[PDB]
């Protein structure tokens, strides 16, 4: 899973 | 001695177990309830007096005097937890955090039209933990309305930050909303591999798989039965989870059980509540304290009323010759759990009941009684309540089931030509109605809720609520019965029993005593056959093959909990013809909405 967090 | 209020403005000086991160102290307080060592944290709120990396700070506290020296400071919000509590408890929060991002691990993207919609994705996925959910305000464009779930290995985030345009909430499986299935079908002889992410000491399998449903990371389980060859392994309770969210693969073995999390259907089965003894098992952990005891029973009460006591073994009087007198030990470890399992030294064991507060009341064990097939009799059947209108005189209307402190459910049909609840009265806990006097107490009902859409009774809908002006005292003649719970709508149920006081209508005439039938439930299709004039939808259900009225309980009992599958609608008539109820499971989300 690559899923990214919200960019600040 | 609860103190449920949280004190300002204020950190409790040291004994840290450990450190989570949670969006409110509220929650925070939540999460020191449910840890099995937890009496007291300390919780840190955004603020300038603090730096960003310590807001959301929740420090879980342990003291052996059961508190700890407060001093003040500015951001610090503290309190007790719940165990030391009567009222009950939930774990579930219905918060959506605006401009809080929880982290996690990100496993899966999506858009969603909203943050609710978001959250019932959360709810309805088998890993889902919490979310954070981006609004269209949210200024990066290919972001607008992701919602994307998280998990970690506590259930809660691994950090928490301040960012706009944001809401993140939890999982609502707690607040009996999940759609998931449960599984509740456990397999014998079996093992599973797949990550083990957590292991515990069980004395059994029932036990075991309790265990692993409030645990936020298991999804099923292996356990490792007594019997079990290899010695360092026994009673051993296996954490498991996987990236499908199903074990890898069924190997066959002997002397080791496995199962499912029960997480969906949390609410309905018997969770933090082990009443059993374990006779000739002892469980090690740390020594509290060790009283006399007259027997295992009160050896168990001094647990319940010990609140750092999370297990106890009680060695009674040796072998019989001696003064009936025994040993309480009162147990604890880190988790709730024993260090060791040891069969065989004698001891009886079991856990403390302060947990059972956390369980739904309606999971809560009935007095065996008697068994007569003829009548029924006092305690019964606590749920069930008869529904009296004044008008034109005194006389038994309905029956009704309660679903709450506050709650009857019932029939709609029940209330045609009823102008005010002001005529209305639920009297709780009778077996005769003979037994009901000028000065018999009664619940005054303050609304009636029915259906938005409700017609006739051959229509659908035929459903409502009660609303009582004051709350039930809880008692072995009067109790609730829980509500199928929606991951369950594929459980078969095979024991079922219709209770009342025969009213289907003025004629036919009425009961006094209060009757009971166990009754097959019968299938809609089949069902649909018996009944060509009327359509039969999803939303109903049908069984016979009849002592009861309208608005009357179909309760079955399925592993030792009574659920109300259905609500007696409109059955013409008894003949042969089954009774066409009313399908509560379908009716969940409107019941839950209505009651919160
Ligand atoms: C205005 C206010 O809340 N003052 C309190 C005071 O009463 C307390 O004694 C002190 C610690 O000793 O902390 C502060
Ligand atoms: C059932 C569910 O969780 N809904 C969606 C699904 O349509 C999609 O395939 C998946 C991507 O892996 O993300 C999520
Ligand atoms: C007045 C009347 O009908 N008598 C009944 C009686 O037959 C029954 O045994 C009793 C049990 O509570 O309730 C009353």
């Amino acid at each position: 899973n690559p899923i990214s967090d919200f960019p600040d | 001695e609860c103190v449920t209020q949280l004190l300002k403005d204020t950190c409790f000086e040291g004994g840290d177990i450990t450190t989570v991160f949670t969006p409110s102290a509220k929650y925070c307080q939540v999460v020191c309830t449910y840890h099995p060592r937890c009496l007291l944290f300390t919780f840190t709120a955004e603020s300038p007096s603090e730096d960003p990396t310590r807001w959301f700070t929740c420090v879980l506290k342990d003291s052996v005097t059961e508190t700890l020296p407060r001093v003040n400071r500015t951001a610090a919000i503290s309190g007790y937890s719940f165990k030391q509590c009567s009222h009950q408890i939930s774990a579930c929060n219905k918060d959506i955090y605006v401009d809080l991002d929880m982290k996690g691990i990100n496993y899966n993207s999506s858009v969603a039209k909203s943050a609710q919609e978001c959250q019932e994705r959360c709810t309805d996925d088998v890993h889902c933990h919490f979310f954070t959910y981006a609004t269209r305000q949210f200024p990066s464009l290919e972001h607008r309305n992701i919602c994307l779930l998280k998990h970690t290995q506590t259930g809660t985030p691994t950090r928490i930050t301040k960012l706009d345009k944001v809401v993140s909430g939890f999982s609502l499986k707690s607040c009996a909303l999940s759609n998931l299935a449960c599984i509740r079908d456990i397999f014998p002889n079996t093992v599973f591999a797949d990550s083990n992410i957590d292991s515990v000491m069980a004395p059994d399998a029932f036990v075991c798989g309790r265990i692993c449903t409030h645990h936020p990371g298991c999804l099923f389980f292996t356990f490792f039965s007594q019997e079990w060859p290899k010695e360092s392994q026994r009673n051993l309770c296996l954490l498991k989870t996987s990236e499908s969210g199903l074990p890898s693969t069924r190997i066959k073995k002997s002397k080791a059980l496995s199962g499912f999390s029960l997480q969906s259907c949390r609410h309905s089965i018997p969770v933090f509540c082990h009443s059993s003894f374990y006779h000739d098992t002892d469980f090690l952990g740390e020594e509290l304290d060790i009283v006399a005891a007259k027997s295992h029973e009160a050896c168990q009460k001094l647990c319940t009323n010990a609140v750092r006591c999370q297990f106890f073994t009680y060695t009674p009087a040796q072998a019989s010759c001696n003064e009936g007198k025994g040993k309480c030990y009162l147990k604890l470890s880190s988790n709730g759990s024993p260090t060791k399992i040891l069969h065989g030294r004698g001891g009886i064991s079991g856990y403390t009941l302060r947990l059972c507060k956390m369980d739904n009341e309606c999971t809560t064990k009935i007095k065996p009684r008697i068994v007569g097939g003829t009548a029924s009799v006092r305690g019964e059947w606590p749920w069930q309540v008869t529904l009296h209108t004044t008008s034109p005189t005194q006389r038994h209307l309905c029956g009704g089931s309660i679903i709450g402190n506050q709650w009857i459910l019932t029939a709609a049909h029940c209330f045609y030509g009823v102008e005010s609840p002001k005529i209305l009265r639920v009297y709780s806990g009778i077996l005769n109605q003979s037994e009901i006097k000028e000065d018999t107490s009664f619940f005054g009902v303050q609304e009636i809720i029915i259906h938005d859409q409700y017609k006739m009774a051959e229509s659908g809908y035929d459903i409502a609520l009660l609303k009582l002006e004051t709350t039930v005292n809880y008692t072995d003649s009067q109790r609730p019965i829980c509500l199928p719970s929606k991951g369950d709508r594929n459980v078969i149920y095979t024991d079922c029993w219709v209770t009342g006081w025969g009213y289907r209508k003025l004629r036919d005439k009425i009961q006094n005593t209060l009757q009971k039938a166990k009754i097959p439930l019968v299938t809609n299709e089949e069902c649909q056959k018996r009944y060509r004039g009327h359509k039969i939808t999803h939303k109903m259900i049908c069984a016979g093959y009849c002592k009861g009225d309208s608005g009357g309980p179909l309760s079955c009992k399925h592993n030792e909990v009574w659920h109300l599958v259905g609500i007696t609608s409109w059955g013409e008539g008894c003949a042969e013809r089954p009774g066409v109820y009313t399908n509560v499971v379908e009716y969940v989300d409107w019941i839950l909405e209505k009651t919160q």
